[PDB]
């Protein structure tokens, strides 16, 4: 299944610069980018990002840069929503990217 | 102090550590920290008051 | 209410399986144990520092005997250069009959291993010639392990076991260590590169039995102390001297050429003799400066709390207050533990660094898969130096760290501005990663859209020159030792440069690694290394720094270093305790470790197979990258096994798809958390007791789902474990596969 | 004397974990 | 180094040249970019290598876009910093973070081309930061 | 106060920074 | 158990009380605050460590506090 | 069996059980056999939207002890 | 290679640590 479907079928995929594949060339790996994104959201956790703007917010309260709405880190349940709706968009797209460009070209 | 005296707390442990307050109340005998302080931003528990000595602010009006 | 584990009361009155995880996690942990007083703690890890230390030789002798049994060390003598090495050899029963003909190889009876880790080279190159050799020294280092065993085992016998003073005694281990383990043992290797190393590398047999009559210099050590040292390097060995034989062959024993050898490509002998006869002048020197018993020396002590600069009142050595910080090194095994980790951090990388640029073992630089091994692995080696050193640097700050002993010093100002030292680092990780990755993406739709001149490519000239200030013509700047006019180049008063000629000659040759021509695709790939290197520092210093406590949560000290959270209060607390910060940082760690191995290696795949032209195009865009090496390379691997057949390949082809499979199973216990886990073993626990027969039996421990902290452990170990894998496969069969 | 890989080997892979395991099963559940 | 010489003379970006892509609708957009790229830098590879070191005729890559950048950025800070000074003293302030007074912002806006003589003013001034003593911290 | 002491070893670094840059740019061999 | 730490700068707002599914907190009467009522925790052997009372505790900082400590048969929360 | 919890409920009327279902009061003294404590104030709290705070829970050990452990008056 | 008598000797000397790290790792205690 790697060698045979995900390593044979890409050829068309990456090898789609210069040419009206270009775009999916693009998505294949701005996707991979996205689902790799998402890992932060996932893995790590609510409390740890609070206190990091915590030294951000004095930086920010120094130049007197201090915005009145107080900045927050995302909640517990928004950070799993953030990082898997990041998640399912990069991983989908990476097979939208290249389920096309591997049957515009041999189709 | 008095009811409208903006101040300002020393407690390290408070969120609003050096931040300036704004007095709404002060009790007589009991609790020993009788002064609420009505602050203009929350903390992460979303509240804007509390209740600190007599000894722990700073006047600055 | 069990007696186990033995360390701890709380955790052996535990009717869960949690006593038995937290039993593994806690047992080297010899400051948390029961009843634990500080002279039982030194005492208990001074003979357990004996235990990991006799744990290396006998290691170390598995790789003699294993090689002088199983492996071809005398076939390989005769010509290093095709033959190619044995580890050992494989006794596996679940083998077919097509996989042990695949593996026998090498010219061996039996299916063995093709050893990657370069141990003949350097096991040639310091005189062993023989399996002879190579198993005296593994029985020898069966005694030497042994002897560290007992050693272990006497110093916890009552009145050999040593007092609490004797560990703090600070200034009387660096005149020892430095002198002794540092200095003698850079002494002693330098003896046995002249006596023995350097007349085998001649063609010349000096063995145990004939030292004490032969001497490694026809002068023989009378112009050593009448002070005619230049004896010592007359004649060298000469440029047509081929390795291990009398042809072209020299009486020298210390010279300073400099460059390397011209048959192996590695640093001659005669400059390596010189260089630990040097070191370890230097170092016996260094070790004579520190107050002992013999009322003379140094004090540290009174280096810290010295407040005079002449007569001229200062706060202390270099005006800034470094008094307390004597007794707080001292009296912590945190703050030592946390810091000597990243002193030995910054060694391990320093040591990869100049192992592929200077080989210094015979025939090493043209075996290519022994040399991408070592590189990859002491790189490693040196993220988890440094990632615990923030680690044990931040369980200080939260057990062993006290402010009044530690007031007013310099430690205690770094924890005042410390918002300041997060801001600026979380500027640079900002600063980099907006226009680092903006500059990928926009070559990368650039190339895409069939004009690839209009990408934005930046010679690294700031490091071109430093190339070029040290000798290299090939860019054309003319100073410093490519400008033969320069003061440098001629070290006006003296003339002394001796090194100079040797060292040109190498520098300026497109046959090694040193100092490799870069160009504008070097330029974006040293700026994602200081992406990353910015980056996990700011996780591991704020979590140092707010060990002890913030905003969100104050007295975080009070809940030690390893905790879960604070509950869902104040908006939630997932992930705070300092142990989280280093937890976060490992994913970093290794990330930046691929990306300086990402790039080592296929800077490489093109001077080892003369396509330079690949990599100078193609490393500007990330497509480049994904397609050129990830892509390109992988197809002598994952053809390992296939329905045609097998080869020698196929262990490392199963090894990719295994690390492939650890690494994803680690994510299961990232994204989903206990509580869903607990409420599915509790339906388990019910159909058990319902089972008719299978409820006959029934456990001891109840079964619970693996807490908080736990399977951030267990899946930090199954990402990590996958991480290492699924590379070291790669590494070696995409080099290995190609030669 | 390549023969002692086939008492090293199975003694290490069968006898060594049977050994050790039900050491530590009964030493943990051991009031 | 490494070759860079002139793209002018280079037999590569010439061979780059004769294969144009036109980048918009004009049909001559492939060419119009060769001769303007030809006092750049190109490599062995036929593409021109930036120079960011601020040699003067080397100033169009990063010297030039340095100041046309910092200018722009500078403000963008500068009119968001001056807003934020003016709706402390209202009624509310929250309403007008999310809600923006547009009576207010308009005229920081235009005001802006000042900055450098503003916050060179407001730094001698003292007023650009703020005291150590009213700033919230953490526990040490 | 004017920082003596701070403003003392900066500038000897930036000098440094300086003294480098006078060899990259062939103002000193 | 766990331990449950009260602190002496609560106001008897009696919403801890009402908060930890236990019940392990009961108000008794102490002449300092203005409800003249401080909690107190007589039956920290029942805690299950929720820090659902850390939660519901108005004063800045929290004046009641759980610390995690060894987890028995009723502080894992078991049915079994 | 552990932790008994008594009510006496005015009249009939179906509630949820903690242990997961919906059962149903009689009128007068109730009694429920559950397994924690922290079912019965998870029960004792439903039974407030039913204008019942008449509920206390033992603590039935194994040897028969039968131990009142709420309230404590 | 080395002789078949010689690894003998290697099995019969690795006895001597074998024997020492059991009497380490139980002063270590259990
Ligand atoms: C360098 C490796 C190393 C060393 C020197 C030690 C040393 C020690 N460990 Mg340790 N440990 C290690 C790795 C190591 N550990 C690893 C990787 C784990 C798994 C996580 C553990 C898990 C562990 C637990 C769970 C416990 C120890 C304990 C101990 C102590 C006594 C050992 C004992 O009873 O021997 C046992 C004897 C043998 C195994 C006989 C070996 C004979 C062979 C021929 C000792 C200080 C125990 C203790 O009480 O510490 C004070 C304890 O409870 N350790
Ligand atoms: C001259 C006397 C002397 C000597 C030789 C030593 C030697 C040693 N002491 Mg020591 N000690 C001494 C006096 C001495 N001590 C005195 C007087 C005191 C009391 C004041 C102590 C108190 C003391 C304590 C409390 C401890 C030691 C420990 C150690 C060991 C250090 C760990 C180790 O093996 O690293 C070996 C390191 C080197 C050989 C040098 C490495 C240099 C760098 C890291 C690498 C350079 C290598 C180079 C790159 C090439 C390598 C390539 C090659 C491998 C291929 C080592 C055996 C520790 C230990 O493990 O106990 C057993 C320990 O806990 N000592
Ligand atoms: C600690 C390291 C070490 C040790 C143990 C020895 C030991 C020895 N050397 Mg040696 N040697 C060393 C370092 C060392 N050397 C270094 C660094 C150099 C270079 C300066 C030499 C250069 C040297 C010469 C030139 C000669 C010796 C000789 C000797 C032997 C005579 C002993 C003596 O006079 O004292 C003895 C086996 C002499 C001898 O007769 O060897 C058998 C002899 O001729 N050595
Ligand atoms: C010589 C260096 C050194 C020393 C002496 C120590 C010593 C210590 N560390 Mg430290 N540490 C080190 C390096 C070191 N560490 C490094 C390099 C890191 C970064 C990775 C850390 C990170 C670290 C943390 C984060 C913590 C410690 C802790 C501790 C203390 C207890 C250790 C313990 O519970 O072990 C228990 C041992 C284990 C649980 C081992 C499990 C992990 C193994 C290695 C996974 C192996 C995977 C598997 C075998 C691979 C199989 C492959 C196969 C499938 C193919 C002890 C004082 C802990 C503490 O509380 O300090 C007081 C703690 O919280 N250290
Ligand atoms: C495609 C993957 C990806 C990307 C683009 C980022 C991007 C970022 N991470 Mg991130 N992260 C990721 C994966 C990723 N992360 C994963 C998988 C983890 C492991 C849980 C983390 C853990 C992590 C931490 C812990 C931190 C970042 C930080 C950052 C910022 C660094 C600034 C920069 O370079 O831009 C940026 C928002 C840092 C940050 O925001 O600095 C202010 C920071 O503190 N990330
Ligand atoms: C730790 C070092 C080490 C390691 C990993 C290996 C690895 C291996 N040996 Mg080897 N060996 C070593 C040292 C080592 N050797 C030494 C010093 C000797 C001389 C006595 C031998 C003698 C030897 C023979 C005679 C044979 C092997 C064989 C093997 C293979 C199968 C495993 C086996 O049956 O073990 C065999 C183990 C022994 C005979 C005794 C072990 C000796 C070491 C000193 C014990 C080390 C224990 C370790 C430190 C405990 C820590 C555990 C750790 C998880 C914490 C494997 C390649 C077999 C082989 O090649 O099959 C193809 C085989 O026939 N070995
Ligand atoms: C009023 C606008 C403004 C200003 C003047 C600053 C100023 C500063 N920020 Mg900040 N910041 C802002 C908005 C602003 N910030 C917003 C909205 C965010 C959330 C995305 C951040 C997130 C942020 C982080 C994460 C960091 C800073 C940092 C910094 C400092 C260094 C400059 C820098 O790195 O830029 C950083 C700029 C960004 C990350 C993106 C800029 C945000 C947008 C694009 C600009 C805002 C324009 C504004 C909405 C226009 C309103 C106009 C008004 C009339 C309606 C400096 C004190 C850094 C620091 O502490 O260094 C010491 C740092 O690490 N800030
Ligand atoms: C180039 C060159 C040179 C120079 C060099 C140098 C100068 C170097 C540097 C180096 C360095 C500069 C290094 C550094 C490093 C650092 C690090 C590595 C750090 C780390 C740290 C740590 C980790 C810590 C920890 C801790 C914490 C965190 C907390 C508290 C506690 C403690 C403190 C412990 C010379 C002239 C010689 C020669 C020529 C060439
Ligand atoms: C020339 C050149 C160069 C160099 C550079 C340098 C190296 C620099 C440095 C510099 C520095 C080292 C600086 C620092 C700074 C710091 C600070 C301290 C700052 C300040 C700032 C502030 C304070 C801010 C303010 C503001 C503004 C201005 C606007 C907006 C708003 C705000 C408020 C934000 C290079 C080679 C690259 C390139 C070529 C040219
Ligand atoms: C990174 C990360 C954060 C921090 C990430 C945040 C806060 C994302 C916010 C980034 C955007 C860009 C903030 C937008 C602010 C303004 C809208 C910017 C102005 C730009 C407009 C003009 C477009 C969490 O809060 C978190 C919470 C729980 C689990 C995991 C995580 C997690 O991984
Ligand atoms: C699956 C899973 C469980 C359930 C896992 C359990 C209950 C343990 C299952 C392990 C079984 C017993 C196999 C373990 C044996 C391993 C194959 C090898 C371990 C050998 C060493 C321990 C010596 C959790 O409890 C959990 C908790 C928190 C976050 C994520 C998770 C999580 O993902
Ligand atoms: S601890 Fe919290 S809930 Fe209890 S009396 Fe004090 S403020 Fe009220
Ligand atoms: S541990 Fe916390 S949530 Fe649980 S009963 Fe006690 S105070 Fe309430």
């Amino acid at each position: 299944w790697l060698r045979d479907f995900l390593w044979a079928q890409a050829s068309q995929v990456i090898n789609s610069y210069g040419s009206a594949l270009s775009a999916y060339g693009l998505m294949f790996l701005g996707a991979h980018f996205v689902w790799a994104f998402s890992l932060m959201f996932l893995f790590s956790g609510r409390g740890y990002w609070q206190e990091l703007i915590e030294s951000i917010v004095w930086a920010h309260n120094k130049l007197k840069v201090a915005p009145a709405i107080q900045p927050r880190a995302l909640s517990i349940t928004q950070g799993r929503a953030v990082g898997v709706a990041h998640y399912l968009l990069g991983g989908i797209a990476t097979t939208w990217a290249f389920f096309h460009a591997h049957i515009l070209s041999v189709g | 102090v008095q009811r409208g005296s903006k101040v300002r707390i020393l407690r390290p442990e408070s969120y609003w550590f050096q931040d300036v307050g704004t007095v709404a109340s002060v009790d007589q005998s009991g609790i020993k920290y009788p002064v609420i302080v009505r602050f203009d931003k929350v903390n992460y528990a979303g509240i804007n008051t509390n209740n600190f000595a007599v000894d722990e602010l700073i006047e600055v009006e | 209410a069990t007696k186990f584990p033995k360390f701890s009361q709380d955790l052996a009155q535990d009717p869960t399986t949690r006593r038995i995880w937290y039993a593994m996690a806690m047992g080297n942990d010899f400051e948390s144990h029961d009843g634990m007083t500080e002279e039982n703690l030194y005492q208990k890890i001074f003979a357990t520092h004996f235990g990991h230390l006799a744990i290396i030789f006998l290691w170390a002798s598995s790789l003699l005997f294993h090689v002088a049994w199983q492996g071809n060390f005398e076939q390989w003598i005769k010509d290093p250069l095709h033959v190619r090495p044995i580890a050992h050899a494989i006794w596996d029963p679940h083998f077919g009959k097509p996989a042990i003909e695949a593996f026998t190889q090498a010219g061996a009876n039996g299916p063995v291993n093709i050893a990657y880790s370069g141990v003949y080279h350097w096991w040639y190159t310091i005189g062993m010639r023989t399996n002879t050799e190579l198993y005296t020294g593994s029985v020898f280092l069966l005694l030497f392990a042994s002897l560290f065993l007992f050693a272990g085992w006497l110093h916890l016998q009552p009145k050999f076991r040593p007092s609490l003073a004797w560990f703090k005694s600070a200034e009387s281990r660096l005149n020892h260590h430095l002198a002794g383990l540092f200095g003698v043992s850079s002494l002693a290797w330098a003896g046995h590169l002249i006596h023995v190393a350097i007349p085998e590398s001649r063609g010349q047999h000096v063995g145990w039995d004939n030292f004490l009559s032969t001497a490694p210099h026809p002068a023989g050590l009378q112009p050593f102390f009448t002070g005619n040292w230049g004896v010592y390097a007359q004649n060298p060995d000469t440029a047509g001297h081929i390795f291990s034989t009398s042809q072209g062959a020299g009486t020298a024993i210390l010279t300073f050429l400099g460059g390397f050898h011209p048959q192996t490509e590695s640093l001659w002998l005669t400059d390596m003799a010189h260089h630990h006869l040097a070191i370890a002048v230097l170092f016996i020197v260094a070790g004579h400066m520190y107050r002992t018993n013999f009322g003379i020396g140094h004090s540290i002590k009174e280096m810290m709390n010295a407040k005079t600069f002449f007569g001229k009142p200062v706060e202390g050595p270099f005006n800034m207050p470094h008094q307390g910080i004597y007794d707080t090194y001292n009296n912590s095994l945190h703050f030592q533990l946390g810091w000597h980790l990243a002193c030995l951090g910054v060694v391990t990388s320093w040591v990869a660094q100049h192992m592929y640029s200077l080989p210094s073992y015979a025939f090493i630089a043209k075996d290519y898969t022994t040399q991408a091994a070592l590189y990859t692995h002491h790189q490693y080696i040196a993220i988890f130096l440094m990632v615990g050193a923030f680690a044990h640097g931040a369980i200080f700050l939260v057990r062993d760290y006290d402010p009044e002993q530690n007031k007013g010093n310099v430690l205690e100002r770094v924890l005042q501005h410390k918002e300041a030292i997060i801001s600026h680092l979380s500027w640079v990780s900002l600063f980099l990663g907006f226009h680092t990755l903006g500059l990928y993406v926009h070559n990368d739709v650039v190339v895409a859209f069939g004009t690839p001149e209009k990408q934005i490519l930046i010679e690294p000239v700031f490091a071109q020159f430093i190339q070029a200030a040290h000798g290299k013509v090939l860019y054309g700047l003319d100073t410093l030792l490519s400008n033969p006019d320069s003061v440098a180049y001629t070290a006006y008063p003296n003339y002394a440069n001796v090194w100079l000629p040797g060292w040109l000659d190498a520098i300026n040759s497109g046959t090694n690694s040193l100092f490799l021509t870069i160009g504008p695709g070097d330029f974006l790939v040293h700026h994602a290394i200081a992406l990353g290197l910015h980056t996990t520092t700011l996780i591991l210093v704020k979590g140092a720094l707010d060990a002890r406590g913030s905003k969100l949560m104050p007295d975080k000290k009070d809940f030690g270093y390893a905790f879960p959270c604070d509950g869902p209060g104040r908006g939630g607390t997932c992930d705070i305790s300092a142990w989280d910060s280093f937890y976060l940082s490992l994913f970093w760690a290794l990330n930046t470790v691929g990306w300086v191995t990402f790039y080592w290696h296929w800077k490489h795949l093109g001077i080892w197979q003369g396509n330079v032209a690949q990599f100078n195009e193609n490393s500007t865009y990330l497509m480049g990258w994904f397609r050129d090496y990830l892509w390109a390379n992988s197809a002598q691997l994952i053809n390992g096994y296939n329905p045609y057949g097998v080869n020698n390949l196929s262990v490392w082809a199963w090894m990719f798809l295994f690390g492939h499979l650890v690494w994803a199973t680690g994510f299961m216990f990232l994204i989903s958390w206990r509580g869903y886990w607990q409420e599915l073993i509790e339906t388990l626990v019910w159909a058990h007791e319902r089972t008719p027969i299978a409820n006959l039996v029934r456990w001891k421990d109840k079964p619970v789902a693996l807490s908080i902290v736990q399977a951030r452990v267990v899946g930090l170990a199954h990402f990590t474990v996958g991480y290492v894998l699924t590379y070291a496969a790669f590494l070696i069969a995409s080099t290995a596969g190609k030669f | 004397a390549s023969f002692l890989s086939s008492i090293f080997v199975p003694v290490i892979g069968w006898v060594v974990p049977i050994a050790t395991f039900s050491f530590l099963f009964l030493y943990i559940e051991r009031e | 180094g490494a070759d860079l010489t002139p793209c002018a003379e280079n037999p590569a970006f010439q061979a780059l040249a004769k294969n144009a892509r036109n980048t918009t609708a004009d049909p001559q957009s492939g060419q119009k970019r060769f001769e303007r790229y030809s006092q750049a830098l190109c490599g062995p590879e036929g593409y021109p290598h930036l120079i960011v070191d601020g040699r003067l005729d080397r100033a169009g890559d990063f010297l030039i876009p340095s100041i046309l950048f910092l200018y722009i950025a500078g403000w963008i800070g500068w009119v968001g910093r001056a807003y934020l000074q003016a709706i402390k003293k209202d009624s509310d302030t929250e309403q007008k973070e999310i809600q923006l007074d547009l009576g207010i912002a308009l005229p920081i806006i235009a005001t802006g081309f000042a900055w450098p003589a503003a916050a060179v003013k407001e730094l001698l001034s003292g007023e650009l930061t703020a005291k150590d003593s009213e700033i919230t911290v953490s526990p040490r | 106060p004017p920082y003596t002491f701070r403003t003392g070893w900066a500038l000897l670094l930036l000098a440094v920074n300086f003294l480098v840059a006078a060899y990259y740019f062939h103002i000193i061999q | 158990s766990h331990t449950v730490k009260i602190y002496d700068t609560c106001i008897g707002c009696t919403q801890c009380v009402r908060a930890c599914p236990t019940d392990v907190l009961e108000m008794v009467p102490w002449d300092g605050c203005k409800a003249a009522q401080v909690a107190s925790s007589p039956r920290t052997e029942d805690c299950v460590g929720c820090k659902r009372c850390e939660t519901a505790c108005p004063t800045d900082f929290l004046s009641i506090r759980v610390y995690l400590g060894a987890e028995t048969t009723r502080s894992m929360g078991l049915a079994y | 069996e552990k932790y008994a919890i008594t009510w006496t409920s005015p009249k009939a009327q179906v509630f949820e059980l903690p242990t997961g279902g919906a059962a149903t009061m009689h009128e007068g003294e109730n009694l429920l056999y559950i397994a924690r404590k922290e079912y019965g104030i998870a029960l004792g709290g439903q039974l407030r939207k039913f204008k019942i705070t008449n509920y206390k829970i033992y603590r039935i050990l194994p040897s028969g002890e039968t131990t009142f452990i709420h309230p404590a008056d | 290679s080395i002789s078949d008598t010689q690894v003998y000797i290697a099995l019969v000397v690795a006895l001597i640590p074998g024997l020492l790290a059991w009497r380490l790792a139980t002063e270590l205690y259990k």
